[PDB]
């Protein structure tokens, strides 16, 4: 089973910036990390991880 | 009266009912002799240069040519019956890639040639279930269809 | 007025500000103990809740692989466990708690015998759901291993009849859990299933003991088998065809007794005021019926005694919410507790013109208190904002809806001679602007209250005029507030761009046709007593044609009595096909 603790989803601060954006012709944005667990329904390992 | 056309064959498909291991079992066996029978005719062929006439494949089977012609029919039906009860398989393995280059209808009639041979190469003696051993079969010919039948410049 | 509100007052009560006009009461259906929720920030119960209970156990919630499961200890020290979660619902008859049980759980699978063990034969579908004991009794168990294949012979490796030790691979892939006698069942050179049975194995010398254990037996401790044999416990002697011919097979037969009523410590319901008690009922249920030959590589379980949910007849229906009491003495210690909870809602108080009253309810109960079916839980009162007199409130089969408050400013008075102004009675319709006595014209349209010496009571109305064929959207003496429609009028009125070229030019059939005749004639229009305007027009010969006008929208304009083929006849463009 996969839990996304979505309620915890942390941004990274963009890179570049908005005027190097514009001037190298690029997006403007950041990225979007979640943390998430993967719980084994027996062994019961729960591999935590963003 | 419907229109859709993945919905009727849906439909066509679900007229038929699973085969059981033992009637698995039984069909491989036919299946089997099947293809030694069509073996035997192909080297008739290769010693006639034509096709070998049904009295003279009966004669190089030493059997009369009613029993051979009605041991020849239980073999085509069992193979068609093989190929015909997976056909469930086939849409179900199918279903998995209805979205890289091929319709779903195409990926349906490109796995249905590897249940057809999945059924041509299956082996009772081996003490496996069929479905084990022509998922292979429907998978590599699926896939082999999308890298050859998906591009317009095909790689 | 609101749904179901009925007015406290009759027509010509004189109220005062905030006094109880209409009331809306709330009883319980069916009466029970009162639970009222708690101030969540809210002074004002919004729901109160009708309840029996039952507690004399313990419960504890143990967490196990991160599944909260619940344990029961009763105070004779047994476990169950919880099946049913906290809030849930579940009607009579369904298991609420399984007994945590291991004696009566096989570790291979084999064949079933009763010893005056007795169950309730009532339903075939609750089979999954197991056997319903009625007596309790002995249970034999005979042991076997049965692998369930459908593979073909030449996988085979041992002989029918051969005395194997567990752990051989009998088929390919497929490895004996039980040291014992293998048994091959095989159909059309297809493996169909393999028996390992365990007990001791020796010669048959005699046919006539072979005869006598034909069907197989039960033989007791210590009781002689055959001369030279006697078992040491009960067991199972049965004639199998072992490799070299006849063999007598004991296999050790197991004995589980079941007491007549499970001993498992009911716990009961606590309060009396519910004619309709709610308990747990602990049952003893057997999965498998007599003589069930069952094949199974894996143990099963045989008895389980599961606790139930009874009610009293005539509560079938009835549907109990799970909760869990924390002890009064000890809040640490939980309790299992059923509750048929059943639901009031209390509306917020609400006075901005919704009624236009303030509606006020107040609770007839308390918390913890007992009340009888049909007993009043609320009474919502509404308030009038100002006071006056109550009209409009009209009697006999009809929910009183609205009503009516007449105001201290509604009411005006008005200097006027009373000795010449005899033509006026209390309650005649003044239109305003009307010269009532010589000299003296009316002020403001009303009704006329009352005529006092040189003064006038006017009670302020406006009047609306209404002509023949309206249609009326409200009755007489009825009640309406501002905006709400009075009458639809129905009148007459009398009096073109590129649709009508377009319309023209690709020959369409215009929607209003005129109607068009089809030789010469009179014209009479034919008034009928229903309005059925029809053109009957007279032939060179005397042949009448009856063209029917229709609807009213068809305005006729034909009156000429001259008329010729293709003459129009009524208002609108002509069909040219």
């Amino acid at each position: 089973e996969l839990h996304f603790l979505g309620k915890q989803y942390k941004l990274k601060r963009p890179k570049y910036d908005v005027d190097e954006a514009k001037r190298r012709d690029g997006t403007y944005s950041v990225q979007m990390y979640v943390p998430t667990r993967l719980i084994n329904k027996e062994t019961g390992e729960i591999k935590e991880q963003e | 009266y419907t229109e859709d056309s993945i919905r009727l064959y849906l439909q066509e498909i679900g007229r038929i009912r699973l085969l059981r291991a033992d009637e698995e079992i039984e069909l491989a066996r036919q299946i089997a002799d099947l293809l030694a029978l069509e073996r035997i005719r192909d080297e008739l062929l290769e010693q006639l240069d034509r096709l070998p006439s049904d009295a003279e494949w009966a004669a190089a089977v030493d059997s009369p040519l009613d029993e051979f012609r009605r041991r020849l029919f239980r073999g085509r039906r069992a193979k068609d019956k093989m190929v015909q009860s997976n056909l469930r398989l086939v849409v179900s393995i199918a279903k998995k890639y209805m979205n890289r280059g091929l319709s779903f209808q195409d990926l349906i009639q490109e796995g249905s040639l590897g249940l057809i041979r999945a059924a041509e190469k299956f082996d009772h003696e081996k003490g496996y279930k069929f479905s084990t051993y022509a998922t292979w079969w429907i998978r590599q010919a699926i896939t082999r269809a999308i890298a050859d039948q998906s591009r317009t410049i095909r790689l | 007025l609101l749904p179901g509100a009925e007015p406290t007052v009759k027509n010509g009560d004189r109220v005062e500000v905030g006094d109880v006009l209409a009331e809306t009461k709330l009883t319980t259906e069916r009466g029970g103990t009162v639970r009222m929720g708690e101030d969540n920030g809210s002074s004002t119960h919004r729901e109160v809740e009708i309840i029996v209970v039952l507690d004399t156990a313990t419960v504890k919630a143990e967490a196990s692989q991160g599944r909260e499961h619940y344990v029961i200890e009763t105070k004779g020290g047994q476990r169950f466990n919880l099946l049913a979660a906290p809030g849930t619902k579940v009607t009579t008859g369904h298991v609420v708690a399984e007994l945590i049980d291991s004696r009566y759980r096989t570790q291979t699978g084999g064949l079933l015998k009763y010893s005056g063990v007795e169950i309730s034969k009532k339903g075939r579908a609750k089979a999954k759901q197991g056997y319903e004991v009625t007596k309790g009794g002995t249970l034999l168990w005979i042991p076997e291993e049965t692998h369930e294949v459908n593979k073909d012979i030449s996988l085979l490796n041992v002989e029918d009849g051969q005395l194997v030790e567990a752990g051989t691979e009998v088929v390919k892939d497929i490895f004996c859990q039980t040291t014992g006698i293998v048994s091959v069942t095989q159909n059309n050179d297809i493996l169909r299933e393999i028996v390992i049975k365990p007990g001791d194995v020796h010669v048959l010398d005699d046919p006539d003991t072979a005869a006598k254990y034909d069907e197989g037996r039960l033989v007791n401790a210590g009781e002689e088998v055959f001369p030279g044999l006697t078992a040491e416990q009960l067991v199972w002697a049965e004639a199998v065809d072992g490799t070299d011919g006849p063999l007598l097979l004991l296999r050790p037969v197991q004995e589980l007794v079941i007491p007549d009523e499970p001993p498992v410590p009911s716990q009961d319901s606590s309060q009396e005021s519910s004619s309709r008690s709610i308990r747990l009922r602990a049952v003893q249920r057997l999965q498998f019926q007599d003589g069930e030959r069952i094949k199974s590589v894996e143990g099963v379980d045989l008895l389980r005694t599961q606790l139930v949910l009874e009610s009293e007849e005539g509560s079938s229906q009835l549907s109990a919410d799970i909760e869990l009491l924390p002890d009064s003495k000890d809040p640490e210690t939980l309790r299992l507790q059923l509750v048929i909870i059943e639901p009031v809602v209390i509306r917020r108080d609400v006075a901005s013109d919704t009624t236009h009253g303030s509606t006020h309810t107040e609770l007839r109960v308390k918390d913890g208190q007992k009340v009888k079916p049909g007993a009043v839980i609320a009474c919502t009162q509404i308030q009038c904002k100002e006071a006056g007199v109550v009209r409009g409130i009209q009697e006999g089969s009809e929910a009183v809806r609205r009503l009516l408050v007449e105001r201290e400013r509604d009411c005006v008075t008005l200097d006027l001679d009373v000795t010449a102004a005899t033509q006026l009675q209390p309650g005649s319709l003044i239109v305003a602007g009307t010269q009532l006595v010589d000299g003296i014209i009316a002020p403001e349209s009303g009704e006329v209250r009352a005529i006092a010496p040189g003064q006038l009571q006017l009670r302020i109305a406006r009047p609306y005029r209404v002509s023949q064929g309206a249609v009326l959207h409200v009755e007489d003496k009825g009640l309406v507030q501002r905006g709400d429609n009075l009458v639809l009028l129905v009148f007459e009125r009398a009096k073109q761009g590129l649709p009508r070229i377009e319309e023209l030019l690709e020959a369409r059939k215009p929607k209003e046709a005129c109607i068009l005749a089809r030789r010469p004639g009179v014209a009479h229009i034919n008034y009928s007593d229903d309005d059925a305007i029809d053109i009957q027009v007279i032939e060179a010969d005397g042949t009448q044609a009856d063209y029917p006008v229709g609807p009213g929208q068809p305005l006729i304009i034909s009156d000429g009595e001259t008329v010729d083929a293709g003459q129009a006849l009524t208002d609108g463009p002509a069909n040219p096909h």
